[PDB]
């Protein structure tokens, strides 16, 4: 039912010499996010508790 | 008798080399190896 | 002993009719017999008994067997007009396995061993 | 070469001989674990981008 | 390799031609239901014995706790 | 074709990639890839730990602490190690009782159930002087009261306990010694492991159906790759859950006092895994007899392959057994943690006899009665 | 105290939801790609003679 | 199997067992061993 | 017949007892099962040696100390293990020179010699990092001189060197780790070994009349057991003569003498068998340059199968010329414990010069002459 493009099949995932870099940028930019979400969950979640708050609000 | 026995025979002639095609197939193996060089280092922005 | 074990046969009868009823319930399921539960590979007379059967004999053995086993990758049974029609304890190897086992039986008397060995790979 | 020398089968209408001398384009595969999609589904497939 | 005798068709789909993980979600429940039916009894009296004999246990501990008491 | 070229292209090439291997394999079949997976993952971690720590009883317990706290991940490595040592019992733990289950180690496999037998007796061994090393309380005495047993051998008892002590006591010749054995027996593990692996491609595995399956056969590269890669990644999400959110879970708090000859603890226990064994030593009222019956348990298992029938789902009698002796084993976990009381005592006793009933009774009598029942 | 035996319990945290989530990720991911490779497998079709 | 199914196949008779020389010859190895010990330790107050 | 039932005694009996050797071997055939005697006598000492040796420093020279006057037989077993390296080193390069003589690495034996390379490689590092673990003067400055001679790659200089190190100089990180290193490379000089006996076993060995000897053969397990047990028993005397009456003629006195970082020794020079690639070093007054003909004397002896030209007798140039080359490569090895000296420089520039001239110019170009000569 749902299928791959043949354009962007011809680019991306015809030789594998195109294809390991682009997978490297992906996977940079996959630990990126997964590092984004992390960090915002655990400083949203010890809001106030972190040395980082007391020193902020010593300022 | 796997070497240069082969070249000195005349068993590596013009044809039964690799084409220019190939090589460049092989060769485009040489990016590979700098983006993943590159990727596990990563030393941003250090290009002089 | 002899006493007792006159009437110690019969309780073996109907604990051997119970116990083949429900792994025949098991076994149908596959497609199987109780027969087919038997390897060459773990018994040497059974590896012997196997090779003095007919071909078609063997061939159908192995069509069970196959049957069987991609029933067991597909994590399914046979349909129900399969199911019924199977006979679980429909003999075709016990006749042989005992003149094999007899065979080696007497042998053992005269101090003989079996003419055969166990299956060796490589 | 002829199959009855080469292959030598049984004789007689069993359910293997009838689809080796005419087999069927109405193939049905086992649809327990999965569903095939419409045959002749052409284009490249979507699990290289899975 | 291990001659085998046998007459069979066989046919095999491309795994391009077919979903992959669609059908999993139909066939949970119905497989967990299986799962416990097939090994319902043997996890029951392993269920029972360990239970049962570590409650015994632990039941009969502190009773010979409390008759240490004065 | 390239690997009919190579020597080392063409065993790999059989014995991974064209090996035939039953279809109807299920998930209880991953026990030793998984086995084999941790013990490589205890290698690494204990090569890497091997670079800081000091085997002296002056510098051993301080070296572990500078390596949790100031090494660059050297926690995690730490944490790993001692954590992936449960988890290596657990997966081979779990292998062995699917081959109890199945009958596995039945002919012609009698060789491969044997030398797995001595894979768990050195596993058993390298595990025991591996938790010395660190030298805390637990250390100290645990490796104090079990070297002690050899005095239930009379005449030369205390000379042996004394040779392998290096000492009148356990001290630092006993740890340097037992640092070198520790390094030293995982390289044996491995050479056996690929002995007990080359030995079972011979003839192939069992399958869960219990029927020969030679008609039946796929490769194990194409197929199974990716079936043994599903369930290492469920081992590697407890491995992560264990190092990062309970990593003293499946220890003991007394391990992280330093040692003291002069003051024992209150509850001397081990770790986990060798609760069983400890439960069958204390419920016995003599060390001799339990060292006996410790040795008579590993000679009963060398001989399952001669003296076992009985089999997979098909043999019904013996399958429900299955389930009686598994919780008798784990009956034995629980009472080893457990200090000596009198219905502890019996209780243990107890289950210690049913244990040699179910390997040495129920294995051959029950069998030869289904495979009467099945085939008489 | 309790932090002086455990001085590094929140990098620790943080590492291991990162891990559990990726490895949660990946466990998807290995299925599917084993249920790809196993399909042609799972849905053969086997007909023989015979019928027992 | 060859352990226990071939005592209850009865394949283990009288005549299959090993001759009473045999056990004989066979069970002469044990002081062998027992000489071999003694050469390894020398615990004897026998040499006088 | 008994080992047709079980697979060890299958492999065991074909690879060790009825093996197909050529019946004209001579005594320079003695040279690999001597090595592996050397490999196990090396593993043997050092396992023993490390339940008295503790890897920090500060207790390093002690340990050694206590283990040299205190340790029960420790002497013999520290003197042996330090000799059996020296000896080991003795029994592999008269193999390679072997292999050099006689055309052992042409086809179809690739395989076993580059196998041969890479063992002789972790050879090298074993002992060197084996080396360093007294911790004494010239164990010191010769890992300070080795290790920091990673300043020569540009840009990736001391940061490679500093983690090597774990620090800015060579410390306790450095000893530890290479304790740790050092242990654990002779498992994998054991498995090359393996491999490399494996890779032979595909087409035998050659002979001294370097003609094909399929005609002549005979048992390997009756005919070549005495035979290597001679050349063992003669081997055993020089260990025996080395251990006991001259334990330090090999080494350096000033090893003895506890590690001093702010001070240093007159001459800096390591052990006998490490001096020839320390006279090429040294010889070329560049840093870049010596790790860059260090590096192309190795690459031009993995090279030897595919441009080596020549066996033994019957080829008498190439015969001739190889003993000029062994003259040059002792040479080199006389001018690395000398000092640095104009004439010595010119000496060892124009030795290493003949080396490569002989390894790439003689091997293929005369070889071929030869061929042209014989059958052309
Ligand atoms: C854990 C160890 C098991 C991994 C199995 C290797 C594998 O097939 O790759 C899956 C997997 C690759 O992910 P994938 O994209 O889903 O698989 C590639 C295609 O699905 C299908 O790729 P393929 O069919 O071309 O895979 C054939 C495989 C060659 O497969 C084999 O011959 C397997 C031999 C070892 C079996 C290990 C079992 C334990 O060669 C590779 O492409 C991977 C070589 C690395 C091994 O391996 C990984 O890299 C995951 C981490 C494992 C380390
Ligand atoms: C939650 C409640 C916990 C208690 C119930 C446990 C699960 C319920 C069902 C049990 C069962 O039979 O499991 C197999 C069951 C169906 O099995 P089956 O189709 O009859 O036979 C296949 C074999 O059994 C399985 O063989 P296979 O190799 O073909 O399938 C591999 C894969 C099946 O692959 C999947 O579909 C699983 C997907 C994993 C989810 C990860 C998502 C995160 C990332 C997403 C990326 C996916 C990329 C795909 C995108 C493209 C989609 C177009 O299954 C797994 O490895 C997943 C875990 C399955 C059970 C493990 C735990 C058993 C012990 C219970 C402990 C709990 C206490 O599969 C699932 O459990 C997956 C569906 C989710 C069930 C939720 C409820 C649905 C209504
Ligand atoms: C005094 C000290 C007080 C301590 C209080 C805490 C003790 C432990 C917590 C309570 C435990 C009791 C309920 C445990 C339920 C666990 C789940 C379970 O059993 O399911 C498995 C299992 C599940 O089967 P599956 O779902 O098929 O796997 O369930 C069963 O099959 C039922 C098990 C019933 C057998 C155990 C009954 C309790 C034993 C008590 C015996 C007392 C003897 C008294 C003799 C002296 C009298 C004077
Ligand atoms: C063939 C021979 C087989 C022998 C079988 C041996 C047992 C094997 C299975 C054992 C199951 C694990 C139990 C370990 C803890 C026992 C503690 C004990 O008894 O002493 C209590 C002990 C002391 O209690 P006290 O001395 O009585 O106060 O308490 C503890 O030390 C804390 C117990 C923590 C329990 C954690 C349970 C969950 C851990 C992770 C579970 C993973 C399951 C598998 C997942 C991975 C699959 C690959
Ligand atoms: C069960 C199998 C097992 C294997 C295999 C194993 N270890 Fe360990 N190792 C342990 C245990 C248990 C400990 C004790 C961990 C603890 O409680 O701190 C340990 C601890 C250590 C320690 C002390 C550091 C510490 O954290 O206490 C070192 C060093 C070590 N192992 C090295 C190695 C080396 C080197 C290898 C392999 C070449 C290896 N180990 C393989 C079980 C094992
Ligand atoms: C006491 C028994 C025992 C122990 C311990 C054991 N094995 Fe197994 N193993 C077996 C038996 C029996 C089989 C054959 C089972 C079958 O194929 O049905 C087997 C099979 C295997 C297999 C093939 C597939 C499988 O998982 O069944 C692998 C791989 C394996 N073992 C590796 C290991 C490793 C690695 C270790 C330990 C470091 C280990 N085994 C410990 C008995 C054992
Ligand atoms: C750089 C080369 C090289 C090194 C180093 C080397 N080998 Fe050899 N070895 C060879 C070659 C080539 C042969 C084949 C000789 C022939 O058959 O003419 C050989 C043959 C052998 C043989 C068969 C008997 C003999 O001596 O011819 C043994 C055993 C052996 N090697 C073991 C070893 C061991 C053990 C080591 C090191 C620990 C080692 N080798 C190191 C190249 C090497
Ligand atoms: C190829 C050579 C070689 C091999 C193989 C080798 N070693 Fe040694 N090792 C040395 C040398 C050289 C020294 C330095 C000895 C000296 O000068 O005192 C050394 C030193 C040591 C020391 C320090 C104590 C001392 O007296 O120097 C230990 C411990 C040690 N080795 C253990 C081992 C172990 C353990 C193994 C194998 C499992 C092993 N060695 C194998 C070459 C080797
Ligand atoms: C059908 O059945 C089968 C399986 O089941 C489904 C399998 O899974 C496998 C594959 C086996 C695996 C993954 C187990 C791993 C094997 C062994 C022998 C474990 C021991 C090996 C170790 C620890 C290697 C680590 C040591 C090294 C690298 C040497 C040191 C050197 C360096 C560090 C440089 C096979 C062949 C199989 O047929
Ligand atoms: C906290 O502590 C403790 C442990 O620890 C974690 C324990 O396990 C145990 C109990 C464990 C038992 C009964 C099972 C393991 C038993 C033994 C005997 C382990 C084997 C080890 C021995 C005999 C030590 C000797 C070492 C040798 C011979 C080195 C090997 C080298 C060669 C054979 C050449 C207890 C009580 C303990 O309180
Ligand atoms: C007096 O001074 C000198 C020494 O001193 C006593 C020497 O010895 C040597 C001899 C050393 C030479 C020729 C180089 C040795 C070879 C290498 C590659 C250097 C060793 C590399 C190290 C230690 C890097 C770290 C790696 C380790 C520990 C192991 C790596 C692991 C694996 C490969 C699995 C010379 C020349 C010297 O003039
Ligand atoms: C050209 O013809 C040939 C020769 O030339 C006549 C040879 O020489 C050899 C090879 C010679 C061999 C294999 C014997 C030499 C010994 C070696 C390599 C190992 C030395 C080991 C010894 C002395 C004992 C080791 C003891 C133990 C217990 C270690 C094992 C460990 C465990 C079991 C855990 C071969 C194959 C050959 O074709």
């Amino acid at each position: 039912v749902m299928r791959l493009s043949e354009a962007l099949y011809q680019t991306f995932f015809k030789r594998s010499t195109v294809y390991i870099p682009m997978l490297l940028v992906g996977a940079y930019f996959s630990n990126e996010a997964i590092d984004y979400a992390v960090d915002k969950m655990w400083t949203t979640r010890n809001k106030g508790k972190l040395f980082s708050d007391i020193i902020a609000e010593r300022t | 008798p796997i070497g240069v026995w082969s070249v000195f025979q005349g068993y590596v002639t013009p044809a039964r080399l690799p084409s220019i095609q190939t090589l460049t197939r092989v060769g485009a193996w040489g990016g590979v190896v700098v983006v993943g060089g590159l990727y596990m280092v990563q030393p941003w922005d250090w290009l002089a | 002993t002899s006493l007792l074990k006159q009437v110690a046969l019969p309780v073996f009868n109907s604990l051997a009719t119970t116990y083949r009823s429900v792994v025949g319930a098991k076994l149908a399921k596959y497609g199987l017999r109780f027969d087919d539960l038997q390897d060459p590979l773990k018994d040497e007379d059974v590896a012997e008994a196997l090779r003095r059967l007919p071909p078609d004999v063997v061939v159908a053995r192995n069509c069970r067997l196959r049957r069987a086993l991609d029933l067991s990758c597909k994590h399914e049974a046979l349909p129900k007009d399969l199911l019924e029609k199977q006979t679980p304890e429909l003999s075709y190897l016990q006749d042989v396995l005992n003149e094999v086992r007899a065979e080696r039986r007497e042998r053992a008397q005269l101090g003989a061993p079996a003419p055969y060995t166990r299956i060796y790979y490589d | 070469s002829d199959a009855v020398e080469v292959f030598k089968p049984e004789t007689g209408l069993t359910p293997t001989n009838r689809l080796s001398m005419a087999p069927t384009p109405y193939i049905k595969y086992d649809e327990h674990n999965h569903k095939r999609f419409p045959p002749g589904t052409e284009g490249r497939p979507f699990a290289y981008f899975v | 390799r291990q001659n085998i005798p046998l007459r069979e068709i066989l046919y095999q789909l491309s795994p391009y031609q077919q979903d992959v993980i669609r059908q999993t979600f139909t066939n949970a429940p119905k497989t967990f239901l299986r799962f416990f039916k097939e090994k319902g009894v043997g996890l029951a009296t392993f269920g029972v014995l360990f239970f049962g004999i570590k409650g015994y246990t632990e039941h009969e501990m502190h009773q010979e706790r409390l008759a240490e008491r004065y | 074709r390239m690997h009919n070229k190579i020597q080392l292209l063409s065993v790999l090439n059989t014995h991974l990639v064209a090996y035939p291997t039953p279809m109807n394999l299920n998930y209880s079949w991953n026990g030793g890839s998984l086995a084999g997976m941790m013990l490589a993952s205890q290698m690494l971690t204990g090569i890497l730990l091997a670079m800081h720590y000091v085997g002296h009883v002056d510098y051993a317990f301080a070296s572990v602490q500078h390596l949790m706290t100031d090494v660059p991940s050297g926690m995690i490595l730490r944490y790993a190690h001692a954590n992936g040592a449960s988890l290596f019992f657990i997966v081979v733990y779990l292998h062995v009782l699917r081959g109890m289950y199945y009958g596995s180690g039945a002919q012609p496999r009698e060789i491969v159930w044997i030398s797995g037998v001595v894979i768990l007796l050195v596993m058993i061994i390298t595990a025991f002087i591996g938790y010395v090393l660190p030298w805390g309380q637990m250390s100290f005495w645990g490796a104090t009261v079990i070297t002690s047993l050899a005095t239930a051998i009379p005449v030369v008892g205390k000379h042996i306990m004394y040779w392998l002590w290096g000492g009148f006591s356990v001290d630092n010749p006993t740890l340097n010694r037992f640092y070198s054995f520790h390094y030293t027996l995982p390289f044996i593990l491995a050479g056996l492991s690929v002995f007990h692996i080359a030995a079972l491609h011979q003839y192939g595995s069992t399958n869960p159906l219990g029927v020969n399956s030679q008609s039946s056969l796929i490769s194990f590269g194409s197929y199974f790759g990716a079936k043994d890669l599903v369930g290492a990644l469920f081992l590697a999400l407890v491995f992560s859950i264990l190092v990062f959110f309970y990593p003293d879970l499946l220890g003991h708090p007394d391990n992280l006092i330093p040692a003291n000859p002069y003051s024992t603890p209150q509850h001397i226990v081990p770790e986990w895994y060798f609760l069983w064994v400890y439960a069958i030593l204390r419920s016995i009222p003599n060390k001799a007899m339990g060292v006996l019956a410790i040795g008579l348990v590993f000679a009963s298992l060398f001989a399952m392959p001669f003296i076992g029938l009985g089999g997979g789902k098909f043999r019904i009698i013996t399958e429900w057994l299955y389930w009686t002796f598994l919780a008798d084993v784990l009956l034995l976990t629980w009472l080893g943690g457990n200090e000596i009381t009198p219905i502890t005592s019996f209780v243990g006793q107890c289950c210690t006899a049913y244990l040699f009933f179910y390997l040495l009774v129920c294995q051959p009598l029950v069998g030869y009665l289904e495979t009467q029942f099945a085939h008489g | 105290l309790a932090w002086a035996s455990y001085p590094y319990q929140d990098e620790m945290r943080v590492m291991g939801i990162k891990a559990c989530l990726m490895i949660s990720i990946l466990i998807g991911f290995a299925a599917y790609s084993k249920r790809l490779r196993w399909a042609p497998i799972k849905s053969q079709r086997i007909v023989m003679d015979v019928v027992n």
